[PDB]
This record gives structure tokens, sequence and C-alpha cells, in this order.
RNA sequence: ACUGGCAGACUAGAGUACUGUAGAGGGGGGUAGAAUUUCAGGUGUAGCGGUGAAAUGCGUAGAGAUCUGAAGGAAUACCGGUGGCGAAGGCGGCCCCCUGGACAGAUACUGACACUCAGAUGCGAAAGCGUGGGGAGCAAACAGGAUUAGAUACCCUGGUAGUCCACGCCGUAAACGAUGUCUACUUGGAGGUUGUGGCCUUGAGCCGUGGCUUUCGGAGCUAACGCGUUAAGUAGACCGCCU
């Protein structure tokens, strides 16, 4: 929700205002089923990714 | 020490579309978050707080 | 559920010495003092020591030499599961002679050496080497 | 015996019941050896979202202690009361006798 | 389930001597006690499987219990049996 | 001496009592909000829907869109987490009722009451089966439309059993950590979570002490990959199993 309080500013803040209330995001989660082993294994592989890259990103000379 | 009935404390850990907000952003613990998210869930039943900015 | 006491013993010493432990301590019992009394007369412990009255704990220090660990094998031969019971004529020898075989015998707790000298069989608890 | 909380929200236009409503309803507890610990009517207030069209509703708060079969009785009488609109009980743990932030305000 | 009051009627009960909690006789009696009054539940909530569980070992352990006694003293055994109603 | 027996003794194992703590543990009942579908009415007017493109389909008998209402069923966005709980399977809105386990602190108690378990018994995802309900959405089968050389498929439009409830049955899954249970011992680093004590809370903190859990690694182990105090290390008890 945004009242125009410039146009062009609003549809901005509009389009910021949707991003932050995951709005496209959950659509797109919601269009089809995804099978509950799948959202596991997905989120695993987030997890186990984003700590692997941590992990040798604190291990990051190059020349 | 949270209430169902304390809508202002609670209305900070609120997001404006009525969202609980993530424990990670409030830096709340996760005992606190808990019991928020208990509280915010007993809020929205007595509409003290709305569940949807639409409704 | 521990069920062998004394092969507890003989872990905690073969762990102690692996990790350079200097002491390791246990719940003491007899068993487990005499068998330490012989593996210090046979030079493979450097002293042990029995504290307290209530609950007894035994602390055997442990013996390195040109810091290898004196012990190098120490195995538990009569297990609860299968105990080993040698005769005179049949008693272990453990590293070529040269390691000791504690056996039980009804006169007290030897070397495999002196259990043959005596003419005594008995059981056969670990092999030291 | 258990100690509850007890929010029931009426229908604005009965505003006027709500004190009878009160009485009779604690008439149960307090007959049935049963405590009333708080007792604050918060009033009527803006319902956060429409509740059968309503947008307002008197709030009614209710510390009590009792055993449970007063509390089924109560339950019931809310439910058939076409008034009360909602009500949440909730088991507490212990007593409350202060004010709360609703009436602080 | 069985509260404070109940249980320590109980461990007053059968106790075998000054705040005995420990003997073979308390701790039968109160998981007795705690059996009896399970059944009452588990007519109400046969499906549930889950405290079922919970009963069997008190089921278990009251047995391991009074094999203990009776292994003991029978006399002792035998008593605690006629007291509580058990055909064990 | 050691194992056993017998008669005692002991408190470290195991258990009990007390008080707390966290928790999608289980069972029962109720209820809330969002959304979908159908339906009724209002507005409105030629598309809608679908796809790679399209067609089937839907729509002038008024669809789709939009507003309002109704009725149903199912599932609970956010919180939400290499978070939590459970023997495992598994468990997610909120409220109540019934109920299991774990953990911590403190004191007292019992006195080896233990561990493992052939056979046995019980629990056991999803599908399936029986009976009776329920049936929004989804969808084996099936139908039609496309694609293709063909298309008994993938894609699209539909769609039934099933999915949901009650009470049974079935007993199986990559039921997985592809890792039996129990016990003890053996360098560390960084986290999460749930107790507890102390300090000056002198200021959200810091330091101890437990439970559970994640990750990286040392020795060691391993064919290697890797495992690495939650072992796949060092040992013990017992079971299952391989050839």
């Amino acid at each position: 929700v945004v009242k125009v309080r410039p146009f062009d500013v609003a549809l901005r803040r509009f389009k910021r205002s949707c991003e932050k209330a995951g709005i496209l995001s959950e659509v797109r989660r919601r269009e089809h089923y995804e099978k509950p082993t799948t959202v596991r294994k997905r989120a695993k592989a987030a997890a186990q990714k984003r700590h692997a890259k941590k992990l040798a990103r604190e291990n990051a000379r190059l020349y | 020490e949270i209430d169902y009935k304390d809508v202002a404390t609670l209305k900070n850990y609120i997001t404006e579309a009525g969202k609980i907000v993530p424990s990670r952003i409030t830096g709340t613990s996760a005992k606190y978050q808990r019991q928020l998210a208990r509280a915010i869930k007993r809020s929205r039943y007595l509409a003290l707080l709305p569940y949807t900015d639409k409704h | 559920s521990m069920q062998d006491p004394i092969s507890d013993m003989l872990t905690r010493v073969r762990n102690g010495q692996a990790a350079n432990k200097v002491a390791v301590k246990m719940p003491s019992s007899k068993l487990k003092v005499a068998i330490a009394a012989l593996l210090k007369a046979e030079g493979y412990i450097v002293d042990f020591a029995v504290e307290g009255e209530a609950k007894p704990e035994l602390e055997v220090t442990l013996k390195y030499f040109q810091a290898k660990p004196v012990i190098e094998q120490l195995k538990r031969v009569s297990r609860p599961g299968l105990r080993v019971y040698k005769k005179k004529d049949q008693l272990p020898s453990v590293m070529g002679g040269l390691g000791i075989a504690i056996v039980s015998t009804s006169k007290g707790l030897m070397s495999d050496r002196a259990a043959r000298k005596a003419g005594l069989g008995g059981e056969i608890i670990c092999y030291v080497a | 015996m258990r100690h509850y909380e007890i929010v029931f929200m009426v229908h604005p236009d009965q505003s006027e019941q709500v004190a009878g409503m009160i009485e009779r309803y604690t008439g149960s507890i307090t007959e049935a050896g049963g405590k009333i610990h708080r007792l604050e009517d918060w009033g009527r207030r803006q319902l956060a979202y429409p509740i059968n069209k309503l947008h307002k509703a008197h709030y009614v708060l209710m510390n009590v202690e009792a055993d449970q079969a007063v509390i089924d009785e109560l339950e019931t009488a809310f439910r058939f009361n076409d008034a009360v609109l909602r009500n949440m009980v909730m088991r507490t743990k212990a007593a409350i006798t202060e004010q709360s932030i609703m009436l602080k305000q | 389930s069985l509260n404070a009051e109940t249980k320590a009627a109980i461990v007053a009960e059968y106790a075998q001597s000054e705040g005995d909690t420990g003997s073979p006789e308390v701790q039968v009696a109160l998981l007795t006690a705690s059996i009896n009054h399970l059944q009452g539940h588990f007519k109400a909530h046969k499906g549930d499987h889950h405290s079922r569980r919970g009963l069997l070992r008190m089921v278990s352990r009251r047995r391991k219990l009074l094999d203990y006694l009776k292994g003991k003293n029978l006399a002792r055994y035998q008593d605690l049996i006629k007291r509580l109603g058990l055909r064990r």
C-alpha cells in the first residue's frame, strides 16, 4: 500500500512495499505444489552452501 | 514479558502488512521470538492486531 | 553397561600412553591395584597410588622412554565373554618372551615367567609388551 | 484450582448488558469457590478487522481462579450468549491482580 | 499425573523406614498408582500410542522392581503383592 | 588369585521422592484468519483461459474482471531456524481438556534392583484394503487437445479412485546417518538451543556448570572417499547380519 503523497516515486515506493511483503516471492512459491521432501532438500542445500561459503570465505593472497 | 494485550509492543514486531518480523531482523532471542509469535497470534484472534493489511 | 573393569583399566592406560598423558586415574579395585603392582614390578609403569577411602581412586603414573610410551601392547585376553585359563605348560609367551603375560594363579597375580618357574598355571589377564 | 484469563468481546449494541454479564458470569465463578482476581472492562474498541461486519466491540477482561467444570460452564454460556462475539480463555500459571497495559493507557 | 499429595499418601503408607522414597515397596506402590490412574486415560484415548509407551515403561519397571524384591525378601514381596492387589 | 555359589556389607551403576524449565511429543474437543471452488445477486461487455506456439475448454443463454453475500472442504502465510520435540515412523494457526518423556537444581531415599536380547510382543511414511461418512483443492485411471516418425509419455483442458474423517486391516520404503544397543577412555576451534550457579545487573554482560544439537579439523582409523569426543579412534557386553 502506497499513498501517492509525484507518481514516479510512488510506484517505486509501491514496488518496494510489495518486495517487502514477499508478495511476488509468495505467488511463485504457490504456483505449483512443492513436494515436502523437495522443500527440505532445497533448504538443506541452502544452509549447506551458505556455510560452505562463509567457511572458505574466512579462508579467504591471489597475487 | 509479552502480553497478547500489549498491542503497542507487539506492533514493533509486526510489519506494515501485519506479518510477524523475523527474529533475525528484530534481534529477539529465540525464546522471546517464540513467545512474541504466540502473543501476536493471540492478539490477532482478539482483533487487537490484524492478520492481514487487507481484511 | 561397564561389564569389564579390568579391560577399562587397560584401555585407560593404553589411551593415556597414546595421548602422552603423565598419569591416568580410574576407580580403584583390588585386582586393578594388583595389576598395577605387577606392571610396576615389570617396569611398564612408573608408579601407582590409591587415594580415597569412600570411593578409592587409582592413579597409574605412565612411563615413557625416549619419548615413546613404554607399553606397546596392552591386550586383554580373558574377557568376561570368553575366559582363558592355561595350564603351566601352556602359558603364553609374549613378544618372544620379551613381553609379559599377566597370569592370575592361586598364589596371586604374576608374570608368565614367574608362573612357569612356580609351576602354576592360571587365568590369563592380558599381554603387556 | 487453576487460574484463567478470560477475554470476551461483547457486541457493541448490547454494551448496556455487559455490566449485567460481568455480574452474572462472575456470579457463577464466585459461587463455585471461584476467586475473581482481576476484572477490567476495557469498554468499546475498534476491532482490527470486521467481525460479523461489526467494526467495534466491547472488550471485558476477567482473571479468575476456578475448577474446570466452572469454565466449561462459561465457555458454553459465551457460546450461547449471542452478544458475546469472541472469547479466549487461557490457563495462566499464577493469579494476576495488577492492572493491564490496556487499562494503564 | 499423580500430583504430590497422592504421591505423599503412598510414599508415607508403603515407606519401609523414615523418609524412604526408594524402597521397592514405595516405588512399586507409586507405579501401581500411576498405572491404575492411567487406565482411565487409555479407555478414553485408545489412539494415544505415545503415552501408552510411557505406561508400558511403568508396567515394565514395576516387574523389574518386583522381581528384585522377590529375589531379596520373598516375604516382603508377598506382602506388597497382597497390599497392592498384584498377581505377579 | 580369578569366575561361580552361599551369607553379609557398600554406593560410584540403575532407580525413587521434591521443585522448577523448554518443547510442531501424543490423544480429545473447540475455534480463527487468508485463500481456492461452487452458488446467489449487483456492475459490466467481449473475450477469457492456456502455450514454445496452439488447440481442446469456457463466454453473448453475459464469460473473464469487479463488488457483496452464502455454503462447503482442506491446509494453517508470516513466525520458521543445518530451531524444537519424539524410540522410530513422525509432529507446525490459536484455545482448552487428558496425557508421555526429557532436563536442571537441591536434599533425602533404595542398595547392582544392571546391560543386551534368540523366540515373542508392540509401534511403524505413503500407497493399498474393508465398512460408513465427507469431498473445496489436487490428481493414478480415463477423455479430449497438442508435440512426434509414432507419443499407450513429457505439455495443455478436463477428470475418477484416492487424498480428508471414524473404526479396522496391511507391515512395507533410499523406514537413510545406507552407521545395532549399552559402557568407559582419548588433542582442539567456531556455532545453535535449553537449564542452573556466581559476579557488580557495577551497564543489555562476563565467567562457571549441566542436557541436547551443528560444523571444521588433530591423533588415530580407513581401499580410498572420508570418520574424527554425537568416531568410522581405543576397549568391553550382548544382539542382528555377510560369505
